[PDB]
């Protein structure tokens, strides 16, 4: 059927992570950036580890607001760099002005802004496990600011929505049994525990 | 197994399985084995008697080293059926051999199998 | 005989193409496995160990068989399965040293089977292109391997495309009198290599 | 003629229920869920009762408003919820982050949402009579949340309007002569009433 | 004679198809009429008992035939009704027991024939195909009944298709010396039996 | 394999119609033999119970195989016999008791073998159509079976058509270690069956 397929299986939109920028109290800043990633939860891990190789696009919406569910007309920018490139270090540094370094603007009260990104690998396709001798699959970051001139006193809390598409895998894998422990590494726990349920006989049922 | 891993992350499914049973013992060892299935709705047999008279089939894994059985249909959702292992002969040694056995149950599924309705996994990690 | 083909297609592109004998394991009533890195294994042994070494680039297929020699009065069972891209994983400094890692032509014993030593319930490694063996059926398992990989032509002394794992499911028993260790043999014969 | 139709008596747009999510005085919780029904109303249960055998989709519309006719610019959460699945319990709670429960985003001054629903059932058609042996018929939830991290002190009123598309009926049966009492049942009153108006005589009229 | 197909539609797909003649039932000048399950009216007598309280799937069409027996010196009207998904309500537990939701092969006796138990003006119950029984014109009744249902193939001891319901609407009287009784019997014969 | 019809002739007149097992005899060193009537054998199981003792009259024929299970260090023979009309008698109140003329499904141990239980040699029982069964060739025996009668349609639970005789004629032996018991299984197949 349809709904028993790889491409309806990985098709959904889905928080990834949430990003704040604060500019009060201990902390005045205007920037934060984030580092892509698309195992940063563990349901999406266990479910993208069903393969070894995999290739797709990616489409990524914003959702932004303040802390009382209010939204002001306050104008904000976002910034995507590639890999390979320095990243901001400043409210209001000097690579907050690059002709290369893709940035989109949008106000505070308004729909929320929807980009596209293509597929970003110098090989054929990405690798989960790699037997050879911080995200191992670099793609880029992103780069929030407020344009001010100086501080604002408001926080601003922001939500990122990821969406894939044209998506093929490979070969398959078996799932996992144990618990995570650490990012990027398979290390596991040294207690043991069994994948099935427990029963009192090898005779006996309910 | 991957069919009760990949069935939690539906609702609905129906169709048929197959179970196949393998045995690792000495080549001079001999006897025979019952295999029953009772359909869903039913009480579990008391004897080898009962079993006998349902969907059955015999063994002698001294002249076959597998054997394989097909469930007709079962459907699920979100009081389903049960197989039994009874002995018929006991088992039969030449001497100065083990007189220990193991089996395998390799289970899976069939051609006609669907899943209906997506949902989140609960066995998490 | 039952000779079963990875993924169904061959590589398909004298000196260095022959058949090499292993060394023999020991198979006891206590044992838990072996596994080798099959891009290594012969990194140190022959012909085809010099030209990896010295050549930047690497690719080939592979044809492996294992054998065994017992008798009428043995019992057991073993599993032989193929695992692209083996990484090992170490229980709790997060780091496993080089032995596990990169083991030399006589492989590593596994340590935790029923995880695999990597968190997979080895309930489910036959996806993977596996074979059987048991004791009173046949002896012998053939494996063809084509050159699975992202990028084409890759190193030979810094990656590891695959391994091979062997894992006694059911253990070996016996009687009074009889040899309380069957041997086991591997032998490899690279098929469409390049350099 | 066309008006005496099967197609146009059902195809129309009506209440269905009202839905108050309340963050003030006693009372401080974010969310609030309503289980779907279509005989929530006795005239609706009338009209709906003429039938046994029914098969259709649903249109859903939503309006918000605050308690005085006001529309300001706060962010809110609409989340659909299949059947056969956990329902949230806590203004912040796990469920409010998956990839399987279709949820929408819209502010409180913009045009209402509007939303489709397929025909969801196990079998060809709905039931209202059953003669073998919390609504019956059961379609799902809906999750409403304000977007914000502390309580806010004000409340939120919401109504919700159907509309039923493609209806086939099958097999008819007499109307409704006694009064309502119960839900999910046809017990009635011991107090029988008569279904015509009452006449002095067999003889006389006006 | 005048028999009416259901619908217009028969069913269309030795031993387990006869007639069966149920117990009599006596009429008096009091009384309101009786009705009967049509899944289960046949579960506990003759093989269909047997194969159907084992079987646990089932679907069948029926037909119905009832007979009266009187005089010309008697006088009373009948109406014969064939109800699908007949549900009885509880007046004021709100949950009626076993006994009247299923009756054995006897029937149950109406309690409040007006609403026809159920709330419903039984001046309407006549989009049903239903048929009439006058003392002066005939004593005789035929039904055909297809298997109507949402879902195929469904059980036989937890689900009720349908049911059958005869109500006085004229009351019966007589004058001295005649019979103050007349019977009337009830057959059935399953048609197109599937299990 | 080796299939013997009994002379020469097939009877040739889904649920009853299907193979029955029925229970495992354990053979010792020291044993006689068993035997079954087989009209009665059947009379207690399966739908071919029911319908046996409930109709009057009754005709089939049979099929029958006999399996044993047995290693490569045993040693022995049997034989196994069809008898057409196998009256027992008592040896000196002249009336053998229920038990021995109608035993149930298990069967009755003989009592007398060398006279067969009857006043028969025992070397002379090969005029019927008997079959081997050596310990050291093969390990089963398959019997055809008409309806032989003198009278058509006769009773079922009145009449004993024939009996079937199972002897050891060489002594069961072994040596120390080896299993003290073989079994011997028995399974039955009405065929063209009428009532």
């Amino acid at each position: 059927v349809n709904e028993a397929s790889v491409e309806h299986f990985y098709s959904r939109a889905g928080l990834v992570g949430v990003v704040e920028v604060k500019d009060s109290g201990t902390s005045l800043d205007g920037y934060t950036v984030w580092p892509i990633d698309v195992m940063g939860f563990v349901q999406q891990r266990r479910k993208l580890e069903l393969s070894t190789y995999m290739r797709f696009d990616a489409e990524f919406t914003f959702v932004s607001n303040l802390n009382d569910s209010t939204t002001p007309g306050m104008l904000l920018q976002y910034m995507y760099v590639p890999p390979g490139a320095p990243k901001p270090d400043s409210r209001k540094s000097y690579q907050w002005q690059t002709a290369t370094n893709p940035s989109v603007f949008a106000k505070l009260s308004d729909p929320p802004p929807q980009v596209s990104v293509p597929f970003m690998s110098p090989a054929t396709a990405y690798q989960w496990f790699y037997d050879g001798y911080c995200p191992n699959n670099m793609m880029g970051h992103f780069a929030i600011r407020t344009v001010s001139e100086s501080t604002t006193g408001k926080n601003v809390h922001v939500r990122v929505y990821m969406r894939i598409k044209h998506v093929r895998a490979w070969v398959p894998r078996p799932l996992r049994s144990q618990a995570y422990m650490v990012k990027n590494y398979p290390t596991y726990s040294q207690t043991i525990t069994n994948t099935a349920t427990d029963r009192a006989s090898i005779t006996t049922t309910d | 197994t991957m069919v009760g891993q990949i069935c939690r992350y539906y609702t609905q499914w129906s169709g048929s399985l197959k179970v196949t049973f393998m045995f690792t013992g000495s080549f001079m060892a001999t006897g025979k084995m019952l295999i029953a299935y009772t359909p869903p709705g039913s009480a579990q047999p008391a004897t080898r008697e009962a079993a006998m008279l349902g969907t059955h089939i015999v063994w002698d894994f001294g002249l076959q080293s597998s054997v394989t059985l097909v469930i007709p249909w079962i459907s699920n959702t979100h009081a389903t059926g049960i197989v039994t292992i009874w002995y018929q002969t006991n088992f039969v040694v030449p001497p100065d051999t083990p007189t220990e056995a193991n089996i395998i149950a390799l289970g899976a599924a069939q051609k006609n199998f669907t899943l209906k309705l997506c949902k989140d996994t609960d066995e998490i990690q | 005989a039952n000779i079963v083909l990875s993924y169904g297609e061959w590589p398909e592109y004298v000196s260095v193409n022959r058949f090499y004998t292993l060394s023999t394991k020991s198979w006891k009533t206590e044992s838990t496995g072996w596994y080798w890195k099959f891009p290594d294994v012969l990194n140190d042994t022959g012909v085809f160990g010099q030209n990896a070494q010295f050549h930047y680039l690497y690719r080939s297929g592979f044809c492996m068989h294992v054998q065994c020699n017992a008798s009428k009065f043995h019992q057991g069972a073993l599993l032989v399965a193929a695992i692209p891209e083996f990484v090992v994983a170490a229980s709790s400094g997060l780091y496993p040293d080089f032995a596990h890692t990169n083991p030399g032509k006589n492989g590593q014993e596994f340590r935790d089977p029923y995880v695999l030593d990597a968190g997979i319930p080895l309930s489910q490694a036959l996806v993977f292109p596996h074979q059987w063996i048991n004791l009173r059926t046949n002896n012998c398992a053939t494996i063809i391997m084509p050159y699975v990989n992202a990028l084409p032509f890759d190193s030979a002394l810094n990656h590891s495309n695959f391994g091979l794992v062997v894992i006694p499911i059911s253990p070996l028993k016996y009687c009074n009198g009889a040899t309380t260790e069957v041997p086991i043999t591997l032998t490899i014969a690279p098929l469409n290599s390049e350099f």
